[PDB]
RNA sequence: GGCGACUCUCUGGUCUGUAACUGACGCUGAGGAGCGAAAGCGUGGGCACGCCGUAAACGAUGAGUGCUAAGUGUUAGGGGGUUUCCGCCCCUUAGUGCUGCAGCUAACGCAUUAAGCACUCCGCCUGGGGAGUACGGUCGCAAGACUGAAACUCAAAGGAAUUGAGUGGAGCAUGUGGUUUAAUUCGAAGCAACGCGAAGAACCUUACCAGGUCUUGACAUCCUCUGACAAUCCUAGAGAUAGGACGUCCCCUUCGGGGGCAGAGUGACAG
RNA sequence: GGGCUACACACGUGCUACAAUGGACAGAACAAAGGGCAGCGAAACCGCGAGGUUAAGCCAAUCCCACAAAUCUGUUCUCAGUUCGGAUCGCAGUCUGCAACUCGACUGCGUGAAGCUGGAAUCGCUAGUAAUCGCGGAUCAGCAUGCCGCG
RNA sequence: AAAAAAAAAAA
């Protein structure tokens, strides 16, 4: 499939944007692999940091 | 607890009862309290453990009526007879019974006794190790014993058919200890005819373990020291010699072919180094035991032939007429003329050649070409006779420690004679399995012989 | 040659049921044996077999005769077989 | 040597740029210096911090530079042209694989990340055992680490290759895989599923998807109703989807009207 | 439209090799079974060849399918990745369907590869066991290393 | 068919 961020031309992922991040976490809250979400390597890395920042500020769960 | 279990069992014994799940039993018994439900579960488990009820693969309870491992088995087998196993066996522990074997033999299959009767006939007891008692059908050892088919006797070692703990222990007719046997007792007249016989289960206690060497020294070498040592047994050994000669004379008169070939025996030491290569001689003591095992084997085969139940035979078919024609042309070059045609030769006509070539330079080769003209003996469910022994009925009964066919013969004896199970379903079961067993064991025998020869060479 | 051994040798030589080919090879080979030795080919053949269960003895004799003949250097099978028989003899 | 929850503070190196400047300002480096798993050791701690410095830390491929087919991923940028883009597709560097030619190799292989063809410099080897031992060491707190024998002994030791100790494999089909895909429909999923189907996938099949769609619908049970139903050329399109022209006779009426094909709408439902 | 015909990368299953008991390349043949009216299709028939062609006879002991092949025979090749057997890839035509593009069959026509006999596996065995060679039909636009029945 | 056992059996 296609990268969300290269597609929609999103250069900057934001940890505050919970709704976006929630598209990339599983039911249990596990970060979905790149192979499953079609994400670019570049954006997987940015995305991963965002989710971890989000988890830290209790925007997202560690474990659902 | 017990009153509840009885009530549940009574309910399940009713004629209208069908196998029910735990929930269906709860409903049918009107159990509404959690403590009564706990009682039901405990009762079902306890009754299932006692084997009074059975749980099906669909978790329904029902009444039963209405519905390394070889070595572990060997290790669990008792080293002594259980008193319960003496039941319905003839007690022969007070009789003079002996084994006669090779000095190195530890797997003693057979024990013999001879009594001369007042009318001048002989009573011969042949008492064979009851291996079928310890190696039950479909046991781990049984499956392995089928796979092996026979013991293999290599130059330096034996590969046994059954584990050494049984073969040398509880199955072996060890000296002066109680042993279970399947016995063939035969009354034999002055012409070597079996006039009466009985096949039965017994318990024996061997008086002595003899060797072929010791028995020859007593009978042939007239050894006074050994006769004094075995003074009580010497009369029996002399009657055994006479009876064996009578049986041999009858066997030869019937026209059996005495294939007495010089075989090599390789002699090794305890380290397996070769010491010597000698001619294997068959002494009087070996030939005596041979005749007793032969008459027991014939008697068992004849008994089961007339009983007309599925059984296993040791057959030797008639020679190939073309091979035999070539043999008859061959011996004519040496000036030996045989009475008969290749398509209807009597064994006696071949024996007459062996007797005529005895102690001649051409003996070994006429003997060898005669053998090559014969067929191989094999196991078969059909009684096709045994050409080489000039007999219509022959089986192997006398060595169940080392031959799986003999172990099958013992099981068929127990099934048909002792247990009286001659029903159609029992016969069909054996009629189906005996062809495969006969083919396999005949293959395993050839494989053993080819390996033994390969080690000799 | 009124010989079952010959007939059996033909069967061992035969490939893909082509019995004719094998018959021809054998008869030609036996001609080569007679032309060299002067002896009867059959006699030489039987001598060859001697040097190479009773049924299995012949089986192995003929099998080896043929197997090794095929491995020899001479160009045709009739010559390879002749030379292997002559050697065996 | 080695680094993974996160943030901030301080601070290395590298790449793509680009072309402004500098203008050979370079390279390898014995020595030396620092860094250097683990462990051991030492002190307060169950970790900090010093010695000690080896380890498949060589890692069995020293460092730098030039030259010498390919075909393809992967990481980070740049250039072009359908392209705002998205997105594909080519061109170029940097890192990292993969399969291979030249040449090289005893063989195995190497292959622009060379074990090819070259130049420079540094480390190293010149049979094995004795032996990393001996001995002076030198470093430590110590264990060790470090440098490194010989007599004598033995014709060997060692590398690769080695080959042992009916069907398979060689070359092309097929069917269920799996994987590659938007979709690659499956049932069957040993038995009969795995040439098997279905006695013929280019297409239909074909499910399933990517797109164009239509909707009593593709079509019935209905019905009341009436036009026969349509054929056909034109317009399109990938065709569906059909829209038009033109062309149609209701089946059958003892003639009340009921009834083909269904126009027709019909209505629960279509299948 | 596509794909199921991918093909990353497995197995089951099926054919063509590993020549000489064979490759050429001529000459002589010997089979059975099955099918055909919307057809079956001869001669002559184009054709390097593959396909078209027109039309007899038969509606089937009267026609057509229809020429079984393997094999025998000499001529090579001659133990050679070859005259081993055929991959593959150019390029050449002929049919058919709606059109051979993914993904047809066939021939023209170079190249001619692998392969010079595959461990465990797991059977049986004398005439066509067998194996080889076939051959016809079904199905079906096209086209069977499939399959059916028969030689 | 000259050298033989396999299979009698031995057990």
């Amino acid at each position: 499939k296609v990268c969300y961020f290269t597609s929609n031309g999103i250069t900057h992922i934001d940890y505050k944007d919970v709704d976006l991040l929630k598209k990339f976490v599983s039911e249990r809250g596990k970060i979905l692999p790149r192979r499953v979400t079609g994400t670019n390597a570049k954006y997987q890395r940015k995305l991963t940091a965002a989710i971890k920042r989000a988890r830290q500020m209790a925007l997202l769960p560690y474990v659902s | 607890k017990e009153a509840f279990m009885e009530k549940l069992l009574s309910f399940m014994k009713e004629e209208a009862y069908k196998p029910l799940t735990v929930q269906e039993l709860e409903e049918m018994l009107n159990i509404t309290e959690a403590e009564e439900f706990k009682e039901l579960v405990k009762a079902l488990v306890a009754l299932e453990e006692k084997g009074l009820i059975v749980r099906t693969r669909s978790d329904r309870y029902g009444i039963p009526e209405k519905m390394a491992d070889a070595m572990e088995q060997a290790s669990s087998t008792p080293d002594t007879i259980d008193e319960k196993d003496l039941k319905d066996r003839r007690d022969l522990r007070d009789q003079v019974i002996v084994t006669i074997d090779g000095a190195d033999a530890k797997d003693l299959d057979d024990a013999v006794t001879v009594t001369k009767l007042d009318d001048g006939s002989y009573k011969l007891g042949v008492h064979i190790a009851d291996v079928s008692h310890y190696v039950t059908e479909n046991s781990p050892i049984d499956k392995e014993a089928l796979e092996r088919g026979t013991s293999v006797y290599l130059v330096d070692r034996v590969i046994p058919m059954i584990p050494h703990r049984l073969s040398n222990g509880i199955c072996s007719l060890n000296p002066k200890v109680d042993r279970l046997t399947l016995s063939c007792e035969m009354t034999i007249n002055s012409q070597g005819q079996v006039t009466e016989h009985e096949i039965f289960q017994s318990v024996i206690k061997t008086t002595e373990r003899m060797t072929y060497s010791d028995v020859n020294k007593i009978l042939v070498d007239d050894d006074e020291e050994l006769k004094q040592k075995y003074e009580p047994l010497v009369p029996m050994f002399k009657d055994m010699e006479r009876l064996a000669q009578i049986l041999r004379d009858k066997r030869m008169d019937r026209g059996a072919v005495d294939f007495d070939f010089k075989e090599a025996k390789v002699l090794v030491d305890d380290e397996g180094a070769v010491k010597d290569v000698v001619i294997r001689e068959r002494s009087v003591a070996e030939k005596l035991i041979e005749e007793f095992m032969l008459v027991a084997n014939e008697t068992v085969a004849e008994h089961f032939h007339w009983m007309n139940v599925p059984f296993i035979y040791r057959i030797h078919e008639e020679p190939n007429a073309e091979k035999l024609q070539k043999f008859l042309e061959f011996v004519t070059t040496f000036g030996y003329v045989v009475k008969g045609t290749a398509g209807n030769i009597h064994p006696r006509a071949l024996q007459s050649i062996l007797d005529a070539v005895r102690d001649r330079p051409e003996e070994t080769v006429i003997s060898t070409v005669m053998l090559r003209s014969m067929k191989q003996a094999k196991y078969d469910p059909q009684s096709l006779g045994h050409f080489g022994l000039s007999t219509e009925f022959y089986t192997h009964f006398t060595s169940p420690i080392r031959r799986y066919p003999d172990l099958i013969v013992h099981r068929l004896i127990r099934t048909y004679l002792i247990n009286g199970k001659v029903d159609e379903a029992t016969q069909e079961k054996w009629a189906e399995r005996l062809p495969d067993i006969a083919e396999h064991t005949s293959s395993m025998e050839r494989r053993a012989v080819d390996a033994e020869r390969e080690t000799d060479d | 040659y009124n010989s079952k051994l010959v007939s059996r040798l033909i069967n061992k030589m035969m490939i893909d049921g082509k019995k004719g080919k094998s018959q021809t090879i054998l008869y030609k080979s036996f001609d080569i044996i007679k032309e060299r030795t002067g002896n009867d080919a059959m006699e030489v053949f039987e001598q060859a077999l001697k040097n190479i269960r009773p049924e299995r003895r012949t089986t192995l004799g003929l099998r080896w005769l043929v197997n090794y003949a095929r491995l020899r250097g001479e160009k045709t099978m009739e010559e390879r077989l002749a030379n292997e028989i002559l050697d065996a003899a």
